[PDB]
């Protein structure tokens, strides 16, 4: 019998040489918890996973900018609450002041209490900020602004809105000259009648504004939640071709371990088969 | 002779020298053309509101804007007219009584007064837009040219009569100063009796509210001059209406014997 | 076309006395300058020696984004009417006969203050009246940031650029740029400088009709005593 080389240790070795391969292969799908952990396994697999996973975070961030507007459109909502009433404070000084039984002096009195008005209006256009922008003075109108403000509320280049904020302030809302700076007056009965209709149009100037960021709220609002919804199926969609399954990944696991002891058993066999020529 | 004819401020077209400079900095100009340059230091570019170019455009939107206020007056003037004449010729078959036509006079009187008041509002916005523009010409001997000076005096002129009839008599004080400042403009009387109204309503401002002494004599002080001045244009030195301002200033004014 | 004739019918105005104007419009009478380039206003605008009409109207760079407060720029808009012999001795402006055209400029301008744009456009009819087709003696001339120079020639081997009358330009089917300029621009404006001639004459007279009715009005106020 041939003692130079043995054939039938040869091919066991190759057979366990190419087991300890795939039980490798295998302790790396488990301990990772991925299907695919390097490139070979599936490379049009990894290349839509990671894909996927670039929009799963660009979702998520896009969420988050959502939010963010809201909270600037919540927040200027919130100052033309203050600028409502005291229009309608004006007015409704206005009304007592257009009676005749009042003189010059009452009438005096009740310009002093609008003079304050007037300029805690300013003051509100003036200093309405969210994160040190200024909001109320004009910067974001549409008719001739300084600059604008669009909201990235997607996870790809161009997935961006845009929002208009006109400008709040005395001069805008027709109680001030915009070329004189002279502002309106209570102290005679004929400019107090005229001064109600100048309210009511203030009124409807602040009005319409308001519309329009509850507006802007609502759309962004179904945004968030419609982002929400793509990031559970995107992420759902990532997990099916990415995670591997370890309840099918343990039975591969053994059966390779098994494997590569029968192998080991029937390597140790063919090395004591050539001793038995020797007696 | 019209100052206003032309419609221009000046008209911009000598030396051989010139004229190859000329050409030079338009060959120049050819090379590093870029119409999409923005400079980022303004004062090169500011340069240009000292040359003849800037001062023809902001003369002629001066100009727009006067003739827009003018227009507003004369417009208004023209539909009181014809509003009268609408309200005399209409029928009234339930007026018999007196007291009824004075109701109705006293009706066409306020209508009359608010669109006149809201005219000279509009018209007075136009003149201050006017005179905006026309502030922002900056060369001195531009600002020198009888067409500008015209065109300066028509809207100062328009902007205090329009001032004066919404009752605003102190903002006309420094407009009427500058006023009698420009060429023989200090010999209207018209002016000096404008400065008298307007000193006047200042010095009784100043004594409603019991203020400093000093701006009452001021006030006082420059009433007195301008109306012997306004009276003095118009009757004459020397004349009975001029002896009249004469006693009455000077029971006005302090004198120490 | 016969607007040329109808530009003859505008003599009226030599004789009238013309206070109101439209808005930003200006007009004035003269006699041609050296070389008959333009007009010169005339200290005398009632003189019978009086043969130009100068119709100009000006905008501003910006008016159709709402900016011309802002100063970014001047444009105009004007044609110069020039006319031969001297007028009749009598000095009624109502009753005026067409005279001859001697010749017909119209000026396009616009200067962009921001970009630093300049485009001067100029058309010149020395032949007005006399002839249904005389492109032989129209005068079209382009410049540009002040180039090519003013008066500068046409030559063949640069086609486009330069003083060109309008005999140079071709007029095949593939180009109809004389047909295209005919058409479009020339027809309209001479039309629109024509019906402000006219505009101007019916405001001129309507001002003497609301004198004689304040005259019948303040000679009737003194009926009701």
């Amino acid at each position: 019998m041939i003692i130079n080389h043995n054939v039938s240790a040869i091919f066991a070795h190759r057979t366990l040489k190419s087991n300890d391969a795939n039980l490798s292969k295998d302790i790396e799908k488990l301990s990772s918890g991925m299907r695919i952990n390097k490139a070979g396994d599936d490379a049009s697999g990894l290349a839509v996973s990671e894909k996927m996973r670039t929009q799963i975070a660009g979702l998520r961030r896009a969420e988050q900018n959502t939010e963010d507007g809201m909270s600037l459109i919540q927040t200027a909502e919130g100052y033309l609450q203050e600028t409502h009433e005291i229009v309608q404070r004006v007015r409704v000084l206005a009304v007592q002041a257009a009676n005749g039984i009042y003189s010059e002096e009452d009438r005096q009195q009740i310009q002093v209490e609008v003079s304050q008005l007037v300029d805690e209006i300013d003051r509100i256009a003036s200093q309405a900020e969210f994160n040190k922008m200024k909001l109320l003075t004009g910067a974001f109108a549409r008719l001739n602004p300084t600059a604008s403000m669009w909201f990235h509320i997607g996870a790809n280049m161009h997935q961006r809105e845009r929002v208009y904020i006109e400008t709040m302030n005395t001069a805008a809302l027709g109680l001030r000259n915009p070329t004189v700076l002279t502002f309106i007056s209570l102290s005679t009965a004929g400019k107090a009648n005229s001064v109600i209709g100048l309210c009511d149009d203030a009124l409807r100037v602040i009005s319409k504004q308001r519309a329009d960021l509850g507006a802007y709220y609502n759309r962004m609002e179904h945004a968030a939640k419609g982002l929400m919804n793509a990031y559970e199926n995107t992420q759902a969609s990532e997990s099916r071709i990415r995670d591997t399954d370890m309840a099918e990944q343990m039975t591969s696991f053994t059966r390779y371990q098994i494997l590569t002891q029968a192998a080991t058993s029937m390597l140790a066999q063919a090395n004591m088969k050539s001793q038995s020529v020797m007696r | 002779v019209d100052e206003l004819l032309k419609g221009e401020l000046v008209p911009e077209n000598l030396t051989e020298d010139q004229k190859k400079k000329k050409k030079e900095i338009m060959e120049q100009e050819s090379l590093w053309k870029n119409p999409d340059f923005k400079g980022y230091n303004k004062t090169f570019q500011e340069l240009h509101q000292l040359s003849k170019t800037f001062a023809n455009n902001q003369f002629r939107l001066a100009l727009s804007n006067y003739q827009s206020g003018v227009n507003t007056i004369m417009k208004n003037r023209d539909w009181v007219e014809q509003y009268r004449k609408e309200e005399a010729e209409k029928k009234r078959l339930d007026e018999k009584w007196y007291w009824q036509k004075v109701d109705r006079k006293a009706r066409e009187e306020r209508v009359v007064y608010r669109e006149k008041m809201k005219a000279k509002q509009d018209a007075l916005n136009y003149f201050s837009k006017a005179i905006n523009h026309l502030d922002e010409i900056k060369n001195p001997d531009l600002r020198e040219r009888p067409e500008f000076k015209r065109l300066l005096s028509d809207v100062y002129r328009s902007w205090i009569m329009a001032e004066y009839d919404l009752q605003n008599l102190p903002q006309t004080i420094p407009i009427l100063e500058l006023y009698i400042e420009i060429d023989d403009n200090e010999k209207e009387y018209p002016a000096h009796k404008y400065l008298a109204s307007a000193y006047s309503f200042e010095e009784n401002m100043i004594k409603k509210t019991k203020g400093p002494d000093d701006m009452l004599f001021k006030y006082r002080y420059k009433k007195n001059v301008h109306l012997l001045r306004a009276t003095e244009l118009k009757y004459g030195k020397d004349s009975p209406e001029y002896k009249h301002i004469v006693n009455v200033i000077n029971r006005d004014e302090v004198i120490s014997v | 076309s016969e607007v040329n004739k109808r530009l003859r019918l505008h003599t009226v105005l030599f004789k009238m006395k013309v206070r109101t104007l439209p808005h930003k419009t200006v007009l004035y009478k003269g006699k041609p300058s050296a070389d008959g380039e333009r007009c010169e206003a005339a200290d005398k605008q009632e003189a019978q020696d009086n043969t130009c009409l100068h119709l100009e109207v000006f905008d501003f760079v910006g008016s159709e984004d709402g900016k011309s407060s802002k100063n970014l720029g001047a444009k105009f808009k004007k044609m110069e009417l020039f006319f031969e012999g001297s007028n009749n001795a009598d000095p009624d402006p109502r009753k005026e006969q067409p005279r001859n055209l001697t010749k017909i400029r119209t000026y396009i301008y616009q200067n962009n203050f921001l970009l630093e744009d300049k485009v001067i456009s100029v058309i010149a009819d020395v032949a007005p009246n006399g002839e249904p087709a005389h492109n032989d003696k129209i005068e079209l001339f382009y410049q540009h940031d002040d180039y090519p120079v003013w008066g500068t020639p046409e030559t063949p081997s640069e086609k486009g650029v330069g003083k060109y009358i309008l005999s140079n330009v071709e007029n095949t089917k593939s180009n109809p740029i004389r047909n295209n300029f005919k058409k479009q621009f020339y027809f309209k404006n001479l039309d629109y400088f024509d019906k402000l001639f006219t505009k101007i004459f019916d405001y001129n007279d309507r001002d003497s009709n609301k004198h004689y009715k304040k005259n019948v009005e303040a000679l009737k106020g003194s009926l009701k005593y």
